């Protein structure tokens, strides 16, 4: 049902998170990350972070795009791996999908839980708050404050990208 | 952290079935720990021999873990002075000889009673006095 | 002088793109200060009310703020109506 | 690395580090680390040998992972507290979660693995930057959060660092690996006193910094990385190897040299906190440090070693290089014991 | 950790303005000019007391004035308002732009019949003072006693007795 | 409601299109028909060996470029602030820095292809 | 009835994508002293259906060396994005009115490349990898300015909502105010769709067919719609972005007729450009954009942020 | 604590397990390096939207901007892992064992 | 900070965001501005050590405001009760909870 | 032309927002009663 739709969207985020963390062929992991990234956009989009969801979507597609180019450039093998072919990644795959299965069952069955922290499974819909935003979106207006309140953050971030191009040329210079 | 807490509450010697049962657990428990790194840093070759490395290390740690409990057990009741570190002097290092026996080397086990016989004793006046290896930052 | 003008001319011939970008890019930094409407631009942003003008209690000695959102006293923005 | 950009290569490392001391916001403390991290990699490959690229990468995965754990420790604290200020953590696991990460930044626990490994490939000059400067930033965070660190956590990881750090030193012949294990052991020395008093860890940090400064100064001046190549240096420059000995004595902490005061003051403060078994244990284990200092000294100046004939070519020329400040650090890191009360200036 | 206090059902009973969005928006400007005294005192109490349960009665007062304003708009200028609010209603954002013609008829109607003035742009957004007689909330946040400050520093700095006093250092 | 309904409808229609495409047309496979195409002759044999492309340097820079396009995206909402003096200075900083990063990226070869 | 709307936004587009193929054949032919398809029905109006049935009843080739699962996902991913990226377009009243329309525009436009990416990899051939990686190279230069031009033009619109674009363009066309950006946007929209001077990824004369070499029947037929549905949608994006027509609040007919005509005029120019110029080289393409385009974007974006503040002409946010 | 915070936290947990527990590809490892950014980004975005922390809404993108910087320099470490060793598998780089 | 310069030279670089009760764009209050207002002025200049005991019963009231930990426990207990008599069928919800 | 039109749109936005704030007190006056009514019904039923 759509009532625990966020419960679902959270899950396939981690099944995709598991799939690429099982270290399959590099581009296959790229697919495993993007499905998680795509559904990961859904979770934060559900909570109201429309801009945050779109940006984590947009640039991570750009981030994963450049990853694929390098994988087939100098990081691919003449006999590529698959999630099933190698038993090691197969073992990593199967371990991941039962790890969530046994746990989300336990969390949903008892709804109190103990592991690391205490978790009331109940429903993520509960903690939404009776608030009105007026004629402005908080998720977008707060980010807009970066250029009026976060001048130091802009300076440190902007500076860092500049060396980011310096290092990306410094270490690739090849003598 | 409860496993060694469930060893302290049991008095030394008396209730030996419980005392040794604890002493077996803490002993062998460290075995999986050391073997975990031993497998980790020193690369094994197969799952069969991989658990074999855990085999001996868990075999020993359980052994010295077990024998320390029972050898310190007997001295605690027959001598009726548990609060005296000779109970863990012969109680502790006897396992070191068996640790030497477990590695088949009575030579290193000969040097075992020099050291395990010592450190086992030092834990006693730690119990009796207010010795704390990890002192809370009081000042 | 002659070298500088020639270098501009050599640029404008060899490349028309970056010089155009550098020129119009250069202007985008300077005239914002010289513009006489930039102080008006902040006033427009300030004028637009997104939150409520929460009323305040009376205790006397407050001629500036009005007692009714029609009284002559108070901040008025007929400048922006004509602007 | 182009000289002009090589300067700003190091500038952002310093300012990226400086961001860690001066910020009061957790994200900024987080930001200061990768700015240090991202700019620390290229200088490690300034020579750009296959060993250098080898050395840099193991740093990257180790350091990036440590910063990755650093991030959640902020987030869980934020989730459970809602503040970014650098104060005690309000959730125990987040505390232990940070202390685990900052150690990997620091090479305290078995994480210490990456420290000797990267030091070999990166040059002596890069090592001079690594074991000295790359430790200031994690220490500043630990000093600030010292209120709510688990005492049995920090002590255990400190005890091991002096344990493996001293013990791993008794196998090496390359001076860089020996030096890293020495740094690893000193890493444990400061961090043991971290919960009790944070003034001492600065004091031992300072003594460690100047001594490791002066130490590498001598190594560059001798231009040697293997004991045999260093063993030669008695011939060309006996003064360099003569002072090589004396600072090696400050390594072991043998009084009346400077190196005693860090160990001395820490033991005093710890004994004030009724921990006597722990300081005694590190006191014995510090002898392992001193042992490979003595052997390193033995092959340096006590006993002459076989030289060559083409080295008498070297007698004609001299060091056109200098770097200023070697004369100051030898003095500051050997004769400063009569000035123990000056530690109160740090307070 | 205590009780929860909420006035019973009979207390929060009042007929509400049952008009829709477009009706309210079309009359909003004239509604703001006319019924501001109940509005200003209600929301001033809302911000001061910081608890609706202690401000429900002012909520009753604002609804009644909203009633009377809407009651007289029906009695005299019924038809021109009907054209206004239905023409605003058609637009998907209730934009005032597509209703100037109907607004003109409504504006003059209330200008002569009910004697009203269209609030000028920016005029209605002016912050205002309200002469309410409600007492000030002494502890709006229900704050408790605060911890006393640390023992303050005083006296003059004299030389440390016997200097450093650290180990054998006599000075 | 509407958005995932729109998303679900589109993937469904696509799935049917490939389904009837891949099933209906009365297949006949004889191995060499499935053999890789190599412009008329046989493949030399690889296609998974590492295709070393020469725009690697321009590749990562694009990632850094995108990281800061996300930074300068909130400008439409940033312009509706009360401190345009600060907002204008910091905004122009990003473009100046972005040009500066490209300028270094340009002048020190960089953009040029590797041959 | 929302479902009826969904099909009413899918099927009418699909026939529009179908007839673009016939129109392109005839437009290209009549710009060639040729006649174009005119035997399949009257005036060749039956030609798309003739090709329609042939492809879906064509033998769908499965290459043995291909990775099958990734082989089939790419045609699905290509078509699914093409249709779903039509949904925020403000045809009079947009089907999906979202405050961040153009950001969603870029997201699935960036997601589109993984179609040619995974298909290029899965085909397992030399020409397959050559096309896919040059597709990276073509599209890697491409998003950096596409965002900047979108940001600079919209910065005086007011927000990222596509519906309010009409209100901004109520008085004059957007192209009058940002024609230097419009030419540059138009080249990139000509470029994002891998069309006319920038069609390296296909490259008939130099890569036989590029990524599409091992793609037949419906899997090919699907690839054609994704390419051509993106052509119409991107031109429609440009039409609203720069040539926003008048919108009567009571008769959406007026905007719909005007908007469609603008899309048709722009799409013809895509065929117009496709006939005339030769094809670039993927190195020159990257050099054209990151050496000449991108520097102009930054300054033009610099101009388009300074301009609203200096003129006290900032747009409303709501 | 709700299940949304739960399942995100558990997500970073196996991201660590993926990260340090290694395999014969450095790329796949650095894939998990930028992957664990997802959890922290999504995790962080959840709180400050939930707490209406308007100022801290820029902290995700600031975090996320620095995120690919690690990947950016990470990929450049890969290429001369390839330039000098041809391949990527993490066993040929062991000359520094000495 | 370790070496406090933000205080020294008198310029704010990161304090503006450190807390959620600080001034926000267009006065958008946080979820727990009331609690963070009270907590901050409770333990201010009194001492970190002299904070966890006295500014306690006010601090968890804030920590509950963020997480609704025992508040969500209350809802889970009530909803758990619903399942255990609705199936047993003693009680039916009033029409207010249907329509 | 844009600079004139944008300012006119700004003029409307204040006009739109002014109608919003004038109507706002009634909206706040309805919201508190509904939430208090909703809290009551849960609590009155909570006794059962
Ligand atoms: C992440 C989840 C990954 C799941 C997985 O195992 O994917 C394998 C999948 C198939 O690998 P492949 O390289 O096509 O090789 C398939 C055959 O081994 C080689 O080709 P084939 O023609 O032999 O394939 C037929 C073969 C294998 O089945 C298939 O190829 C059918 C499609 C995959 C089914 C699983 O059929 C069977 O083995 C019998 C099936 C009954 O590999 C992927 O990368 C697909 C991941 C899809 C994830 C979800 C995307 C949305
Ligand atoms: C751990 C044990 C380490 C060895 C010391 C204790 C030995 C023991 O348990 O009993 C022997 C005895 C037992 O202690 P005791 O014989 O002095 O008796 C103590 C009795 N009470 C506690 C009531 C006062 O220990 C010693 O003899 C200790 C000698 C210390 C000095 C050794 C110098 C060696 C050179
Ligand atoms: C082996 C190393 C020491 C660890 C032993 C583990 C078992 C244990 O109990 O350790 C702590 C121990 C006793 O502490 P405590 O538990 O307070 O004793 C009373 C009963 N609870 O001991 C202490 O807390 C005090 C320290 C005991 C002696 C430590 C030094 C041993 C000899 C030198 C090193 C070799
Ligand atoms: C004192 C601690 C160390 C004591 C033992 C030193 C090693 C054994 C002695 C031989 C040292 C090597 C050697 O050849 O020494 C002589 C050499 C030349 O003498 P020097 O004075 O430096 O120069 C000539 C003009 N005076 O001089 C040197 O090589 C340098 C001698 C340095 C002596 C220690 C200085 C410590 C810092 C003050």
């Amino acid at each position: 049902m759509t009532m625990y739709i966020a419960f679902i969207l959270s899950t396939i985020f981690v099944i995709g998170f598991v799939g690429f963390s099982s270290k399959p062929s590099p581009i296959y992991g790229g697919l495993g990350l993007i499905v998680s990234g795509g559904v990961g956009c859904g979770i934060v989009l559900n909570f109201g972070g429309s801009f945050l969801g779109l940006m984590v979507f947009l640039i991570y597609l750009g981030g994963m795009l450049v990853v694929f180019g390098y994988t087939t450039a100098m990081a691919t093998e003449m006999y590529p791996e698959v999630w099933v072919s190698n038993k090691t990644v197969f073992g990593a795959f199967v371990s991941g999908l039962m790890m969530e299965f046994c746990m989300v069952y336990y969390a949903l069955k008892e709804e109190e839980v103990e592991i690391i922290f205490k978790f009331n499974g109940l429903g993520d819909w509960v903690i939404y708050d009776t608030g009105d935003s007026g004629f402005f979106s908080e998720e977008a207006m707060g980010i807009a404050a970066l250029y009026s309140y976060g001048t130091w953050l802009v300076i440190v971030t902007g500076w860092s990208l500049l060396i980011g191009v310096v290092v990306i040329m410094e270490i690739t210079r090849g003598n | 952290k409860t496993l060694l807490h469930k060893y302290s509450d049991i008095p030394e010697g008396t209730e030996c079935h419980r005392k040794a049962y604890a002493s077996t657990s803490i002993g062998g428990a460290t075995g999986l720990i050391v073997s975990a790194y031993s497998i980790a840093l020193k690369p094994p070759a197969s799952f069969l021999e991989g658990v074999a490395r855990t085999g001996r290390y868990t075999f020993t740690s359980a052994a010295i873990g077990a024998i320390f409990g029972l050898t310190s057990c007997i001295s605690a009741q027959v001598r009726e002075k548990p609060d005296d570190p000779l109970n863990y002097f012969i109680g502790g290092c006897a396992g070191g000889l068996t640790l030497g026996a477990r590695t088949r080397s009575y030579g290193i086990g000969a040097a075992a009673c020099a050291y395990m016989g010592l450190t086992a004793a030092l834990v006693k006046m730690g119990q009796l006095e207010g010795w704390q290896v990890f002192a809370e930052p009081k000042v | 002088a002659g070298r500088i003008a020639s270098f501009l001319k050599n640029a404008w011939a060899k490349e028309p793109v970056l010089v155009a970008s550098f020129a119009i890019g250069g202007l985008a930094i300077i005239l914002p200060s010289l513009s006489p409407y930039t102080n008006y631009a902040i006033r427009i942003n300030r004028a637009t009310p997104y939150n409520y003008p929460v009323p305040l209690r009376d205790d006397g000695n407050m001629p500036d703020v009005p007692s009714h959102p029609q009284d002559p006293q108070g901040p008025s923005l007929e400048w922006l109506k004509n602007l | 690395m182009n000289p002009i950009i090589y300067t700003t290569l190091i500038m952002t490392v310093m300012s990226g580090t400086m961001l860690v001391m001066i910020s009061s916001h957790w994200l900024l403390i987080w930001i200061g680390f990768e700015m240090n991290l991202l700019a620390m990699i290229p200088v490690l490959m300034k020579n750009f040998n296959p060993r250098a690229t080898e050395a840099a990468t193991k740093y990257f995965l180790t350091q990036a992972t440590a910063s990755m754990m650093l991030m959640m420790a902020i987030i869980i604290n934020l989730l459970y507290s809602g503040q970014w200020t650098i104060t005690k953590m309000f959730n125990p696991v987040a505390m232990t979660m940070m202390t685990m990460a900052l150690a990997m930044k620091l090479g305290l626990s078995p994480f210490h693995f990456w420290v000797p490994e990267v030091t070999q490939g990166i040059s002596l000059q890069a090592g001079l930057l690594l074991l000295t400067w790359q430790k200031l930033a994690p220490l500043s965070v630990l000093c600030q959060i010292s209120q709510s660190i688990n005492p049995n956590l920090m002590l255990t990881m400190a005890m091991l660092s002096i344990l493996i750090g001293g013990w791993g030193g008794l196998n090496q012949t390359q001076l860089r690996k020996i030096m890293a294990y020495s740094s690893i052991a000193h890493m444990g020395w400061m961090t043991a006193v971290l919960p009790y008093n944070t003034t001492m860890t600065i004091l031992n940090l300072l003594i460690y910094i100047t001594m490791t400064l002066a130490m590498f100064m001598l190594l560059i001046h001798s231009s040697a990385t293997t004991t045999l190549s260093l063993s030669h240096t008695w011939n060309k420059m006996p003064v360099i190897t003569s002072l090589m000995m004396v600072t090696l004595l400050s390594m072991g902490g043998l009084p009346p040299l400077s190196g005693f005061m860090p160990k001395w003051m820490i033991i005093q403060e710890m004994t004030k906190n009724e921990s006597i078994i722990m300081p005694t244990l590190m006191a014995m284990t510090a002898l392992l440090n001193l042992y490979f200092y003595m052997r390193l000294a033995y092959s340096s100046s006590l006993t002459m070693f076989p030289s060559t004939n083409n080295m008498k070519m070297k007698w004609q020329f001299e060091h056109t290089k200098q770097m200023k400040l070697l004369p100051t650090m030898i003095v500051l890191s050997t004769l400063v014991l009569p000035m123990t009360p000056a530690l109160s200036s740090l307070n | 950790p205590g009780i929860v206090e909420l006035p019973t059902l009979e207390d929060l009973k009042v007929q509400e303005v049952k008009v829709s969005s477009s009706v309210l928006k079309a009359a909003a400007h004239h509604y703001g000019a006319q019924c501001d005294k109940p509005n200003k005192e209600f929301m001033l109490c809302r911000w001061e007391e910081k608890d609706p349960r202690r401000c429900l009665e002012e909520g009753k007062l604002v609804n009644q004035c909203a009633l009377d304003f809407f009651r007289q708009i029906k009695r005299h200028c019924a038809e021109p308002f009907t054209e206004y609010w239905t023409c605003i209603d058609y637009s998907g954002l209730q934009l005032f732009r597509h209703c100037r013609k109907q607004q003109a008829k409504f504006d003059e109607c209330v200008l002569d019949k009910l004697g009203w003035v269209r609030p000028d742009l920016g005029e209605l957004s002016k912050v205002t003072k309200v002469k309410t007689d409600r007492p000030l909330p002494e502890n709006p946040y229900h704050s408790r006693a605060r911890p006393e400050p640390n023992p303050e520093a005083e006296g003059d700095l004299k030389p440390a007795k016997h200097g450093s006093r650290l180990f054998f250092w006599t000075m | 409601m509407n958005i995932m309904l729109t998303l679900l409808t589109n993937v469904t229609l696509a799935s049917l299109l490939v389904l009837i495409a891949f099933w209906l047309p009365q297949l006949n496979a004889y191995s060499e028909k499935t053999s890789p195409y190599e412009c008329g002759f046989d493949p030399m044999g690889s296609a998974r060996l590492p295709f070393s492309m020469k725009f690697f340097l321009v590749a990562i820079t694009f990632l850094l470029f995108d990281l800061e396009i996300a930074l300068l995206l909130p400008l439409p909402w940033a312009s509706q602030t009360n401190n345009l003096k600060t907002m204008l200075t910091m905004a122009l900083f990003l473009l100046i820095l972005l040009a500066a990063s490209l300028a270094y990226e340009w002048t020190q070869k960089g953009l040029e292809w590797a041959e | 009835m929302f479902m009826i709307n969904i099909l009413s936004l899918i099927i009418p587009i699909l026939l529009a994508v179908a007839f673009l193929t016939l129109v392109e054949r005839k437009v290209l032919g009549y710009m060639q002293l040729r006649k174009g398809p005119n035997v399949v029905g009257p005036y060749g109006l039956l030609q798309p259906i003739a090709d329609a049935l042939k492809l879906v009843t064509k033998e769908p080739l499965r290459p043995g060396t291909s990775s099958i699962s990734m082989f089939i996902i790419a045609p699905i991913l290509g078509l699914s994005l093409a249709l779903t990226m039509w949904v925020p377009l403000p045809m009079p009243y947009p089907l999906i009115n979202m405050n961040l329309g153009v950001l969603f525009m870029l997201a699935m436009s960036s997601l589109a490349v993984y179609s040619i990416l995974w298909s290029g990899w899965a085909s397992n051939s030399k020409y397959a990898l050559i096309g896919a990686l040059r597709a990276v190279a073509q599209t890697i230069s491409y998003e950096v300015t596409l965002a900047i031009i979108l940001l600079s033009v919209l910065l005086m619109n007011g927000s990222y909502t596509l519906s309010t674009l009409i209100t901004t363009q109520e008085h004059i066309w957007m192209i009058f105010t940002s024609w230097p950006l419009a030419m540059m946007w138009f080249i990139s929209t000509l470029a994002e769709t891998n069309r006319a001077p920038f069609d390296l990824t296909e490259g008939e004369s130099e890569l036989v067919s590029g990524f599409n070499v091992e793609y037949a029947a419906g899997p090919f037929a699907m690839f054609f719609m994704a390419e051509y549905a993106n052509i119409i949608m991107m031109n429609a994006f440009t039409a609203i972005l720069f040539l926003g027509a008048s919108h009567d609040p009571h008769t959406p007919e007026l905007y719909t007729i005007n908007f469609v005509l603008k899309t048709l005029a722009l799409t013809i120019t895509f065929l117009w450009i496709r006939a005339s110029y030769p094809r670039f080289r993927y190195d020159q393409l990257m050099h054209l954009l990151w050496k000449s385009f991108l520097p102009l974007t930054l300054a033009l974006c610099m101009w388009h942020i300074s301009l609203p503040i200096m003129t006290a002409s900032i747009p409303p946010q709501s | 604590m709700p299940l949304v915070y739960m399942n995100i936290i558990m997500a970073f947990a196996i991201a660590l397990a993926g990260l340090l527990m290694y395999r014969s590809h450095l790329m796949s490892s650095l894939l998990c390096l930028e992957g664990m950014m997802l959890s922290l980004f999504i995790m962080s975005t959840l709180i400050i939207l939930n707490t209406h922390f308007t100022l801290a809404n820029m902290m995700p993108i600031i975090l996320l901007v620095f995120a690919a910087c690690e990947a950016a320099l990470g990929l450049s470490l890969l290429v001369m892992v390839s330039n000098t060793y041809g391949t990527d598998y993490v066993q040929n780089l062991n000359l520094l064992q000495c | 900070p370790f070496f406090d310069v933000q205080k020294r030279l008198g310029l704010d670089l990161d304090r503006w965001m450190t807390i959620q009760s600080a001034e926000q764009p267009h006065k958008i209050p946080g979820r727990c501005h009331a609690f963070e207002k009270e907590w901050i002025e409770c333990a201010h200049g009194i001492g970190g050590i002299r904070a966890e005991k006295e500014c306690k019963i006010e601090f968890d009231d804030f920590v509950e405001c963020l997480l609704r930990q025992k508040t969500m426990k209350r809802l889970s207990a009530i909803k758990r009760q619903r399942d255990k008599l609705i199936k047993e069928g003693k009680y039916t919800p009033p029409p207010h909870h249907l329509g | 032309s844009m600079m004139k039109w944008n300012r006119e749109r700004r003029r409307l936005q204040i006009e739109d927002f002014e109608a919003r704030i004038a109507l706002m007190p009634l909206f706040q006056a309805e919201k508190d009663r509904r939430v208090l009514q909703m809290l009551r019904e849960n609590l009155e039923e909570e006794a059962i």
